[PDB]
């Protein structure tokens, strides 16, 4: 019946706790730019979040609410999810404040987008370069720059927020600036070109495509320049022993959280099952303490960090 | 579209863009 969409969101949930799982194998590389306290306040928050979505997920399974056993189910997923990262983050910053740790980096991703936009951009100019160009040719080219300049603009706008690095950030918007400046100037060539075809208008028009290829060709360069590229840390030994507490209950939340959605996913189908309430409440319990354990070591090493 | 639409659309993107703080 509705169960379906039950099951689903188990299913997608499940997933997303396996990939998220995968920060705390080795954590080598900061995960955002959040502060220690910032992780500390997000644990706080997310924990917040996370306990009434297990209250909800238990409620509605055993009352054959569907949808709103369903929505429990994204809630603490995102909630898991959102913990985890912070986690991470803070496991980083305890490992390589220690002396005897070198910093590491993450990478710069680069949008497929930029690709795209970049190809289009560029065949759409070199099209309002030929010198015998249409009207009709002319429409074309703008309706596929303005298209896919606005498009990269905003996956430079994104990707600022989403680096930690102030340099990097700051280009992209720099490099969105360029291109929304030129392409502003070439559609205005365009509109005087429209209906007054002349060489001299060509020309300018042609002359305008040429600021917006180089805002383009900068941007695609910047992205593969390499000091932004990923770079592991290398944690001392004793930067590792000192994340271990926040390691190891991160994990331990994850795989009793694992376990409680697992189970609630065949208490949806049939809630007339003891044995499974049974071990549900067990994994509940263990989400809970490890929270508890988590957060109390993140409070203690606080002024360490301030 | 229309030209004239294009031209005000990314008139108006140049305008919200320039705005973006770069910090």
């Amino acid at each position: 019946p509705f169960t379906k969409h039950g099951q689903k969101e188990c299913d997608n949930a499940l997933r997303q706790l396996e990939t998220v799982r995968e920060l705390l194998e080795n954590p080598v590389q900061p995960i955002n730019d959040m502060s220690y306290f910032g992780c500390l306040d997000s644990v706080m928050e997310n924990s917040k979040v996370l306990g009434e979505a297990m209250t909800g997920i238990s409620q509605n399974a055993k009352n054959g609410n569907l949808p709103e056993f369903g929505d429990a189910i994204a809630t603490a997923s995102k909630a898991l999810c959102g913990f985890t990262e912070a986690a991470a983050q803070a496991a980083y910053l305890v490992g390589v404040s220690d002396p005897n740790s070198q910093a590491g980096q993450q990478g710069l991703v680069e949008p497929t987008q930029f690709a795209r936009a970049n190809q289009a951009i560029q065949m759409a100019c070199q099209s309002l370069g030929e010198p015998g160009c249409t009207q009709a040719q002319v429409l074309s080219a703008a309706t596929i720059v303005a298209k896919h300049t606005s498009a990269l603009c905003n996956s430079c706008r994104l990707a600022s927020a989403r680096t930690a690095n102030p340099t990097a950030k700051r280009q992209f918007v720099q490099s969105a600036k360029e291109v929304a400046n030129s392409t502003a100037n070439l559609v205005k060539t365009i509109k005087a070109l429209d209906g007054d075809f002349t060489e001299e208008n060509r020309a300018q028009c042609r002359a305008a495509t040429a600021p917006l290829l180089e805002a383009v060709d900068n941007l695609s360069a910047f992205a593969s320049n390499p000091e932004f590229s990923s770079v592991p840390a290398q944690i001392s030994p004793e930067g590792r022993a000192a994340m271990e507490p926040i390691v190891i209950s991160a994990k331990t939340m994850l795989e009793s959280a694992g376990g409680l959605i697992q189970t609630a996913r065949a208490l949806a189908v049939n809630p007339r099952d003891p044995p499974r309430w049974s071990v549900l409440a067990g994994h509940s319990r263990t989400v809970s303490d490890s929270i508890k354990k988590l957060i109390t070591s993140m409070r203690d090493k606080a002024p360490g960090q301030l | 579209p229309e030209l004239d639409d294009i031209l005000y659309h990314v008139k108006g993107m140049q305008r919200i863009v320039n705005q973006w703080s770069e910090k």
